[PDB]
Order: structure tokens, then C-alpha cells, then sequence
RNA sequence: CCCGUCGCUACUACCGAUUGAAUGGCUUAGUGAGGCCUCCGGAUUGGUUUAGGGAACCGA
RNA sequence: UAUCUGGUUGAUCCUGCCAGUAGUCAUAUGCUUGUCUCAAAGAUUAAGCCAUGCAUGUCUAAGUAUAAGCAAUUUAUACAGUGAAACUGCGAAUGGCUCAUUAAAUCAGUUAUCGUUUAUUUGAUAGUAUACUUGGAUAACCGUGGUAAUUCUAGAGCUAAUACAUGCUUAAAAUCCCGACUGUUUGGAAGGGAUGUAUUUAUUAGAUAAAAAUUUGAUGAUUCAUAAUAACUUUUCGAAUCGCAUGGCCUUGUGCUGGCGAUGGUUCAUUCAAAUUUCUGCCCUAUCAACUUUCGAUGGUAGGAUAGUGGCCUACCAUGGUUUCAACGGGUAACGGGGAAUAAGGGUUCGAUUCCGGAGAGGGAGCCUGAGAAACGGCUACC
RNA sequence: GAUAAGGGAAGUCGGCAAAAUAGAUCCGUAACUUCGGGAUAAGGAUUGGCUCUAAGGAUCGG
């Protein structure tokens, strides 16, 4: 896994790196805190990844709803689907029935998740026509 | 009209969605401006709330910007010689956003030499030109294209929208990446 | 009875987009387009009747066309006009030399002339001296309610200044 | 659909102006203004249906075009112009100064006031910010933007305008212990002091109130307004009723004994 | 008490040659009005306006 | 009122239905009909077709008046009162009707725009590096008309603008670049350019964990607000406008100054809005079990387009996405909801229709103007 | 042995004779059925020249 691996030339925007420097000759890298007492992964920090969708290098700003999810698929390029379970209330019979909602979810480089893991996704804005969420916490499974 | 709701697309499921209403005015789209190179004609475009967008069908000059030093002057654009998205664009010479083209190298060797007193391709005044010295030596692949007079910029404006072509000179690993794209 | 367009090479009637602007329409709303059937600028033997203006003058008066004339009903109205047209340098006074035409009712007859447009007076430059005058004044008021805030601003500093070498 | 709407039905109203239902079809609505439709008070409603100096809306428009009406020391001759909250409106022909101030019965109480507290008003800091040329502003609740304010103010605190230049006369910082009026939900126009603010950031920070009869309620921030420095030590006269909720039982005694 | 052929009357639905018929939706393929953008074009109509008959070049 | 009664038998007790009974903001119809208040009303079948008439126009002291319009002589020989018609401005995108389409669509409650546009209203906001005030058109009008016919308009002669296109008037410094000369240890400098605001790039501030060997805003969060540098621009606009009053200064003037108002103008905020948008919730059907992906279906990169996000579209590349927790398909004698009828409780049925949202004006589609329309009492084309 | 305006079996016992279709690639393919077929069903699109690009192998060298 390559960070320039299209064929155009992969960078975040704006952060510009001057050849004409010291010898400090580490690539300057941009990132944000997304808020709500989330932590940034240390692999934002320290990685070199170019995600614009990603919440902390990206542009993407989190807000709105923030829901909970199993994750069921990863066979997507940086998009993955969480399963939502709930219990949808009947009140003539006085009971409830199982019903789920699936949500797909951005997730950035940043984070590594399987099929099983349990993930916490904020809202951010309409990245593509599905997703419309982005992965802030994984819990492994 | 040219649309870019969602609503005639078919649903995350599969499902097609029966015609729910008229097209709409507010979300219409154009046609792409395809900007070529030749004498300068751009056309203006009432858009939504009474603004005006500027199509650039074709242009010959434009800023370009030489990052590290921070200084930008205004050249012609040769070509276009490298294009991420298509190829039919490189070969007709469209110009686009993040489209690699080559401009006239004559604004920088004259700023370079004014200011540092070097050459490329390979009392006050000179009292100026010696504190400045020393930081004159720039990198070799760079330097060496002033030899061929053409430098490699990408377009940063859209054209399509502003009417513009600018962009910035390409350095460092991004120049030497798309070197050997272009190569091969 | 459909009028002759310039520029429609056809000795025939074609139908065009009519906008604002064109000749042989005119628009009932703003902004609305109508498709009319128009004839051609090519003379042809389907004319009813052919409009002539008199470039040259012949040998032979026309009978009631070249011995006569009519005046210009209207004179001049804009001041620049009236020195234009006739009569006047820019230091001499448009105001009487305008021409009035006077209206018989019955006995006694009255002059009417037009209102003259752009004519310098008082109280044009007194609007525009008000004009300069607000915004001198307006741009003192800026620069002293800035000035003002500077100082509040560099009293709160110096009192931050205390107050760090105090704690 | 296509573009603004320009009429508002009478059911639709709101029902804070006590709009009877067989009148007419339709109500006032309220211009573009200061204050949000939904939480003014046009000045048609204010003049006929509270005042009743007007009998019909061809006299409410002959009063206001002869220049009698001013909200916030200008003269307005906009019949349906949005006052709202804590704007003062004056009637020099009568000599009269009203204050749009709720009532705790939810409603905008005819709080009438002498013409030296009818000289000013207080506006809730909405946002401070930077403007062009690098000014610092604030824009307060009723959609005003004063330019150079205190540095020491920030947003949810009061500021006391000056009303004739537009400047700030004083401030009070939004803290622990501060007169609050309460400006939306089901408990409008209750006035207590802040006893606890509950924050929930990327959500709504919620405000613990207690009354002057020892009621604590909760409300969101967005419905508070700060009026007074401490208990008891307000900087507006509050309408009759000190803005205290009795229950139907007192409420119903005390109208008893009033009345017999 | 009672069951079933067969016989008579009426009604209902079913099957049924007619490659039956009609209406509406979706759609392959072909043709394609019209608008919009673009490309030239340059009826005529003003002079950046210059000119001792007026020959250039600017705009719409 | 938490209720029952008749009918299978020679008689009995049951299961079980038929029938009886009461209401209906539930429609029609028959008979009858004195009074008062209140009051629905072409929804059902045909969102089928329409004769005829009306439903959207608008002027104040304050845009344009030589009506050959009326009126009086009056502060007036520039006009001044009143006032048709037109040009300019604004509205006509509101309202009213109907419910055909539409089954995760609309809608309801709940979110977001740090993802955008916003006439108007309300606040702020502009000294910027021929001037006593710039141009040439045009309407109404007059008189020559063509067509049977229309809210058809053409030649010719005038003439206006807050219509159209251009253009000055001005603070004090200070800062930056080039730089002849000069000092000559790197300073001083004559002379040239540039500063407001919009646009488009590129690059920098935009900080904030507690002691030893000068400033810096907001947010939960931003590449935000804002500032600066280098340039850039078929150069946005920094009032060539209109009414009432006429004041102040005297080194003998149509001098210099100035009071209350109309309208406009750039940007920011607000409001009225708009556009997308989170979560959860829709009737029947399996005699619908697999659906979507040629030719966008799911996602990535780059671009184009848009006011802006986004397969919205294009190029390249992967093979994804939904589903027995009922997808997809079909039906709906389906506009959704607030609500209505009946109801001990739980429920069943209805909701075209006084309020909210959406959609339509015979069916499609495409557009001009405008802040706002894919408008139909606007246009273009087809049926 | 060819061609033919407009019509297209009205000619004739009868479409006799002639015409039309035709290779290849891709898409799509009904009733019925002995489940093997029907089937090249029916019905559509493409095809030249030139300049390129990609894929598909062998033998040596550890
Ligand atoms: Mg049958
Ligand atoms: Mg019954
Ligand atoms: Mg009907
Ligand atoms: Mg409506
Ligand atoms: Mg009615
Ligand atoms: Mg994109
Ligand atoms: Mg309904
Ligand atoms: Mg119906
Ligand atoms: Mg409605
Ligand atoms: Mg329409
Ligand atoms: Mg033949
Ligand atoms: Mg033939
Ligand atoms: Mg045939
Ligand atoms: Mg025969
Ligand atoms: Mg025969
Ligand atoms: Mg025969
Ligand atoms: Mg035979
Ligand atoms: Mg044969
Ligand atoms: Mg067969
Ligand atoms: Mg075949
Ligand atoms: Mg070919």
C-alpha cells in the first residue's frame, strides 16, 4: 500500500512543503480534532495517508447524530456498512419485533476494522450518494 | 434541462423510483466550458441570484506561482502534456483543473537573475545580491528545465468557472512523480 | 400586412424567434419571446406597399412632399442638448433662450416650455457638497471610533500586564 | 413553492396574539425585520387588539401615517413592522412609553414605562465576531450590529444600548446567580436566577432556573435571556406579576379573595 | 328417511378457433421537432476614430 | 348501560351462523315540514370538454409631462396646480382550486448546513493614490400606411431619465518594490511606481501544560472570521438623481458652507424564505424469491457542472449494494398528517374536503425575465 | 442474361419465374416438447483504411 498509487499525485491541499528548507526534511502534515471528546487516532499523526474525506486530515467536519453499528462488510475501497439493531414497539399487541437498518459509513485509513467490530460513526456531510457517516471510535469484536 | 438531482437514479436497494415531480429550475447544471488554447475569449454566465461565472473557451496566458520563493508572474502556456483524468484531454489540449502544462520559463530566469545574480539551464545592488547569495542554489531537475525554456505548472484556477488559468510551478516529489508518469 | 425585416435574405415569409429588441415585435411582458412569421428583405412582386426615402431631390416637385415642410414638434430638453443644438457656450444661461410654445384658449394665452435635465443650480451643489461633507465627517468618525477602541484596548493590555506579573 | 410566501392564515397565527378564530380568514403577517414571525408581535396586533386605539386596519394605518408610533426611537410607518421582545414603542401624541415584555403567563405583556427607562433597552449578544477591516462586532437578538464592543464580552451576555448613538451603556456577563427571563418553551415569561448550567457540547447546553418562590425548572440556552445582575436588582421593570407561576389551584384562591 | 344418472326451466362462473380486441405503464432499435451552449457568419450601424476621391482599423 | 333476543328438535343442551338492536363530520333517496341561531355543498363516475362575463395591477411634496388635456393668474419667461397616455421601477413565483401521479416517495416528529443562494425589511459599512456636473439614442406625440382578422406593427420628423455607456472632484502620514548616485563594513539616498472594495491563484500570522541554564477572536471541532505578501482581472462600485425648507460667514458674490427627507449602491449580519439533510414510523399481496450492475448499479482518484455537498455527469479502476427482520415486483375502488365515527379497557373503520407539507393546471419536454418559476389567467416545440 | 417510375400478387389453377435474406462478431430469442430440441427461431447493432496500445510464449544466466 502506496500513498501515490493514482494516477495523479496524491497530497493534502494547501500544505505546502518549501525544498528550499533545513534539513528538517519531514513532510509537513495537516490534521484537526473532530470535537465531541474524540480522540485522534495516532496513526493520523504519525501516518502518511491522503484521505479528503477522512475526519481528521480531511476536510469533513463531524455533526449532527451520532449512532453506534456492527460492522458486516469490508469488501469496499475505504467505505464500510454498519448494521444498526433495534426494537420497533407494537402497541396492539403490547410487544415488540426485531427490525435493523443498515447505514454506510466512511471509514479512513486511520482506523482498521473486520467484520464483527463494533463502531461508533458521526454524521458528516454527503461524501457520496450511500454514505453519508464517518467512523469517529472502533471497539474490537 | 441538464439535472443533477439524485431523484432519477435508482435507490440504494435497486429499486427504480417512479417520476415524482417536474424538473426543477434550482438544480440545473451547464455545459462544460472545454478551454482551449488560442487568442482570449471568455463568456459571462447569469447564474442563480443574479451572479456571473466567466467561461475561459480559450486562453494563451495566466499567474503562475514559484512556491518557495513566493513569487508569481504572469506567462503563456505552451500545452498541456499530462492529464490525471483523461487522456482525450491531453490530446486535445483542454484546459482543466490539475491539468500538467508547460509555460513560458522568460518572467522567472529574468526575476531569478535580477534577484540572485545566477544563471539557469546550466554597489548597493550587488551588496543586496550577496546577502541573497547562498540561497540561490536551487534543486538540479528543476534548474535544468530553464535550459529548455519550458516549465511544468498545473492549472490551480478552474477556467470553467473564473475564467482564469493559474496555477503553480511543480517541485519537490510531486514534480519528480510526475516526471516519471510522463516518461514511463 | 407583415412587415419587411432587415436582414432575412428571402423574397418570402419565414418564422423567427422574436426578442426585445427586434424589429416587427413587441413584447407584451418582460422577458417574453414570441415565434412570428416575418417577410424577407428581398423586393419581390408580393409587396402590398414599398416605404422610399427621398435621397436626392428630382427635377419636379412632389405635390405634397418636397415644397412643403412640418417643424419638429418637440425642442430640445437636456441642457447639453440646448448647447449643442444651437445658441450657447458652457458660461452663457440656457434658462432664456428656450423655446415656448404658446397654446390659444379661447382669449388668453399661456407659454409652456420644457423642464430643463443635468442644469447646474444651488441646490444641486448643495447636495453635493452635503454629499462630500457627510462623508468627510463620516470617515473622522470611523478613525476616532477606532482610535477610541485603541485605547480601551491598550488600557485592558497594560491591565493584563499587571495582572500576569501579579499572579 | 417557487418562491416566499406573503399571506398568513388566522388559524395559523400564533397563538401567543389571542387572534379570535371568526374575525376573518387571515391574520397579519409580520414584515421581514428584527425579530423572527413566529415570536413578534406586529404593530397592527399591538395597537388594535391589546391598546384598542384602533377600531379596524384602515384606522390602525391612518394612526401610524401620521408619525405617531416609534419603535426603538425611530418612527416606523410599516403596519405590519415585527416588534418584538423588550422594544419600546413610543406614542408621544398620548405621552405613552409600552415595553414588549412576556408576562409569565406566556403572552406579550403592555408593560407601559416612564420615557427615562423608555430611553434605552437591552439586547442578548447572539455572536461576537470580526468584520471587514478587522472591527470586532456583536449582533445582539434583535438583529443589530454594534461594532466595537467591550473585549470582555462574549456571547449569551446582555449589553444596555445607548438606543439614540447605538452604543454599549454597560453589560452583564452570562454567570452563576445572574436575572434570567426565560424566552421560549412552555415556561415563557418566568424570571429567576441561574442555578446550574449543564453543558452538552455539539448539542444543547441546558440551564438549571431557580424562581423567586424556590421553583427550579430547565431550559435550553437558546431561550434565555439575562435582565438583571442578582436576584431582585432587575435592570428592566418586569411586568405585574414579577414573572412568578402559580399554580391553577393558587391562582384560582387568589382571584376568590380578590374579587370577594 | 333418502342417493344418483336421465328429462324440463332460469342464472352464474369456467374452457374455447379468432397468431381476438381495447386502455395504461416500462422498454430494445430507428427517425427526430424545439430550446440551450458552442462554432463560424457579417444584413446594417456607431466611430478607437484617421483621412485629401476617401483608402485603413475599433465596437455593436 | 362492561346488556342481549327470535330461528335447526317430538322435546333438551351445544357449536354455529342468519335475523333482530343502536350510532355515524355518512352519502343518496322517499314522505312530511311552523319558528330562531349555526352551516356543509361537482369529492366518489370524467385531473372529461368548455359558450359567455369577471378573477393583476400599481403614483407620492420627493424618476420622466410642450397631452395641440383641465384650471387659475401666480413667489415665477425653464418648470411649479390638476392630470389621461406612455417610458422607468415594482408586483404578477402571493392567493384560490383540485388530489391525477406518488408506497421509504409524500408526510409526521426529530436533526444538520463548519455544504449553499437569499429580492425585501431591519443594523452596520465606502476621503484611496469637462466637475458650476459627460455622451447618443428611444417612447409617448404628429402624419403616411399594410392586413378580413390579434394586446400586429413599419417607414419619416422630434424629444427625457434612478433606462443605457462612460467619467473627475480630497486629508494626514506611513509602508513595500526597483533603483542612478553615495557612504564604503553595508548605512544614506534623488527619481519612478502600489495602497479602498470586489475577483482568481500561490504562500504566510491566525499561538495558549505549570519553573530553572510584545499582541493574537470564535467553535465541541475547521484550510473559520480576520490580517499580510506576490501577482491577476474583455474592472464590480467608492451618488453626473429627486422634494421641501432656506439658515450661517462678510476681505460688496449666483461665493463658500448646511437642515429635514426619497431612491440607489459594496460587504457583513438579521429577517422573510429556499435547497439539500439525520433517525424512526406507511395499507394488501409469495398464485412476487431473489433484485441491482450492457447503457451508474456500490465505492475510490481526478475533473466538469452547480449557489453549493453528492455518480449529479465524465475518464480510469475495483466488484460491490439490497434481501425471509420480506428486498425486488404487483395491487391500491392511496394525496400524507393534524384529525373523525364508534368505542369499559384493548381495538375496528374513515380522513378528496376550513389548518400544515407536497404535487398539477389536457399530456410530456425545453426555456426567457427575474431574488425567487422549469411559471402555464408567460413563451417555444410535439401529441 | 440484365435494369426499371408509382403500386406490390390486383396476374395465375397455384407467388410459376425472379427478387429479397445470406459471411463473421456482439445482443436477443416464443408457443410447444418425447426435456434431447424447436434455434441461425423471430428481431437488432457493427464490419474499410491508417497510426497505436494491451494480453497470450521459448531458450539461457543461482
Ligand atoms: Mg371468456
Ligand atoms: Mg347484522
Ligand atoms: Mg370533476
Ligand atoms: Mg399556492
Ligand atoms: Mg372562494
Ligand atoms: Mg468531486
Ligand atoms: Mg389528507
Ligand atoms: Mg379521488
Ligand atoms: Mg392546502
Ligand atoms: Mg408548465
Ligand atoms: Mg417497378
Ligand atoms: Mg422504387
Ligand atoms: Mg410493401
Ligand atoms: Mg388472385
Ligand atoms: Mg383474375
Ligand atoms: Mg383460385
Ligand atoms: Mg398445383
Ligand atoms: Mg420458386
Ligand atoms: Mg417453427
Ligand atoms: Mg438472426
Ligand atoms: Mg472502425
Amino acid at each position: 500500500l502506496t500513498v501515490q498509487s493514482e494516477r495523479a499525485f496524491q497530497k493534502q491541499p494547501h500544505i505546502f512543503t518549501n525544498p528550499k528548507a533545513k534539513a528538517n526534511k519531514k513532510t509537513k502534515r495537516w490534521y484537526k480534532d473532530v470535537g465531541l471528546g474524540f480522540k485522534t487516532p495516532k496513526a493520523a499523526i504519525e501516518g502518511s495517508y491522503i484521505d479528503k474525506k477522512c475526519p481528521f486530515a480531511g476536510t469533513v467536519s463531524i455533526r449532527g447524530k451520532i449512532l453506534t453499528g456492527t460492522v458486516v462488510s469490508t469488501k469496499m475501497h475505504r467505505t464500510i456498512i454498519i448494521r444498526r439493531d433495534y426494537l420497533h414497539y407494537v402497541p396492539k399487541y403490547n410487544r415488540y419485533e426485531k427490525r435493523h437498518k443498515n447505514v454506510a459509513a466512511h471509514v479512513s485509513p486511520a482506523f482498521r476494522v473486520e467484520e464483527g467490530d463494533v463502531v461508533t460513526v458521526g454524521q458528516c456531510r454527503p461524501i457520496s450518494k450511500t454514505v453519508r457517516f464517518n467512523v469517529l471510535k472502533v471497539s474490537a469484536g | 434541462g441538464i439535472s443533477r438531482d439524485s431523484r432519477h437514479k435508482r435507490s440504494a436497494t435497486g429499486a427504480k423510483r417512479a417520476q415524482f415531480r417536474k424538473k426543477r429550475k434550482f438544480e440545473l447544471g451547464r455545459q462544460p466550458a472545454n478551454t482551449k488554447i488560442g487568442p482570449k475569449r471568455i463568456h459571462s454566465v447569469r447564474t442563480r441570484g443574479g451572479n456571473q461565472k466567466f467561461r475561459a473557451l480559450r486562453v494563451e496566458t495566466g499567474n503562475f506561482s514559484w512556491g518557495s520563493e513566493g513569487v508569481s508572474r504572469k506567462t503563456r502556456i505552451a500545452g498541456v502534456v499530462y492529464h490525471p483524468s483523461n487522456n482525450e484531454l491531453v490530446r486535445t489540449n483542454t484546459l482543466t483543473k490539475s491539468a500538467v502544462v508547460q509555460i513560458d520559463a522568460t518572467p522567472f530566469r529574468q526575476w531569478y537573475e535580477n534577484h540572485y545574480g545566477a544563471t539557469l539551464g546550466k554597489r548597493k545592488v550587488e551588496r543586496k545580491l550577496a546577502a541573497r547569495s547562498g540561497a540561490a542554489a536551487i534543486e538540479s531537475a528543476v534548474d535544468s528545465q530553464f535550459g529548455s525554456g519550458r516549465l511544468y505548472a498545473v492549472i490551480s484556477s478552474r477556467p470553467g468557472q473564473s475564467g482564469r488559468c493559474d496555477g503553480y510551478i511543480l517541485e519537490g516529489e510531486e514534480l519528480a512523480f510526475y516526471l516519471r508518469r510522463l516518461t514511463a | 400586412g407583415f412587415p419587411m425585416k432587415q436582414g432575412v435574405m428571402h423574397p418570402t415569409r419565414v418564422r423567427l424567434l422574436l426578442s426585445k429588441g427586434h424589429s416587427c415585435y413587441r413584447p407584451r411582458r418582460t422577458g417574453e419571446r414570441k415565434r412570428k412569421s416575418v417577410r424577407g428583405c428581398i423586393v419581390a412582386q408580393d409587396l402590398s406597399v414599398l416605404a422610399l426615402s427621398i435621397v436626392k431631390q428630382g427635377d419636379n416637385e412632389i405635390e405634397g412632399l418636397t415644397d412643403t415642410t412640418v417643424p419638429k414638434r418637440l425642442g430640445p430638453k437636456r441642457a447639453n442638448h440646448i448647447r449643442k443644438f444651437f445658441g450657447l457656450t458652457k458660461e452663457d444661461d440656457v434658462r432664456d433662450f428656450v423655446v415656448r410654445r404658446e397654446v390659444t384658449k379661447g382669449d388668453k394665452t399661456y407659454t409652456k416650455a420644457p423642464k430643463i435635465q443635468r442644469l447646474v443650480t444651488p441646490q444641486t451643489l448643495q447636495r453635493k457638497r452635503a454629499l462630500k461633507a457627510k462623508k468627510v465627517k463620516n470617515a473622522q468618525q470611523q478613525r476616532d471610533a477606532a482610535a477610541e477602541y485603541a485605547q480601551l484596548l491598550a488600557k485592558r493590555l497594560h491591565e493584563r500586564k499587571e495582572e500576569r506579573a501579579e499572579i | 413553492a417557487r418562491g416566499p410566501k406573503k399571506h398568513l392564515k388566522r388559524l395559523a397565527a400564533p397563538s401567543h396574539w389571542m387572534l379570535d378564530k371568526l374575525s376573518g380568514t387571515y391574520a397579519p403577517r409580520p414584515s421581514a425585520g428584527p425579530h423572527k414571525l413566529r415570536e413578534s408581535l406586529p404593530l397592527v396586533v399591538f395597537l388594535r387588539n391589546r391598546l384598542k386605539y384602533a377600531l379596524n386596519g384602515r384606522e390602525v394605518k391612518a394612526i401610524m401615517m401620521q408619525q405617531h408610533v416609534q419603535v426603538d426611537g425611530k418612527v416606523r410607518t410599516d403596519t405590519t413592522y415585527p416588534a418584538g421582545f423588550m422594544d419600546v414603542i413610543t406614542l408621544e401624541a398620548t405621552n405613552e412609553h409600552f415595553r414588549l415584555v412576556y408576562d409569565v403567563k406566556g403572552k406579550f405583556a403592555v408593560h407601559r414605562i416612564s420615557a427615562e427607562e423608555a430611553a434605552y433597552k437591552l439586547g442578548k449578544v447572539k455572536k461576537v465576531q470580526l468584520g471587514k477591516k478587522g472591527v470586532p462586532y456583536v449582533v445582539t437578538h434583535d438583529g443589530r450590529t454594534i461594532r466595537y464592543p467591550d473585549p470582555l464580552i462574549r456571547a449569551n451576555d446582555t449589553v444596555k444600548i445607548d438606543l439614540a448613538t447605538g452604543k454599549i451603556d454597560d453589560f452583564i456577563k452570562f454567570d452563576t446567580g445572574r436575572l434570567v427571563m426565560v424566552t421560549g418553551g412552555r415556561n415563557l415569561g418566568r424570571v429567576g436566577v441561574i442555578v446550574h448550567r449543564e453543558k452538552h457540547e455539539g448539542g444543547f447546553d441546558l440551564v438549571h432556573i431557580k424562581d423567586a418562590l424556590e421553583n427550579t425548572f430547565v431550559t435550553r440556552l437558546s431561550n434565555v435571556f439575562v435582565i438583571g445582575t442578582e436576584a431582585g436588582k432587575p435592570w428592566v421593570s418586569l411586568p405585574k406579576g414579577k414573572g412568578i407561576k402559580l399554580s391553577i389551584s393558587e391562582e384560582r384562591d387568589r382571584r376568590r379573595a380578590q374579587q370577594g
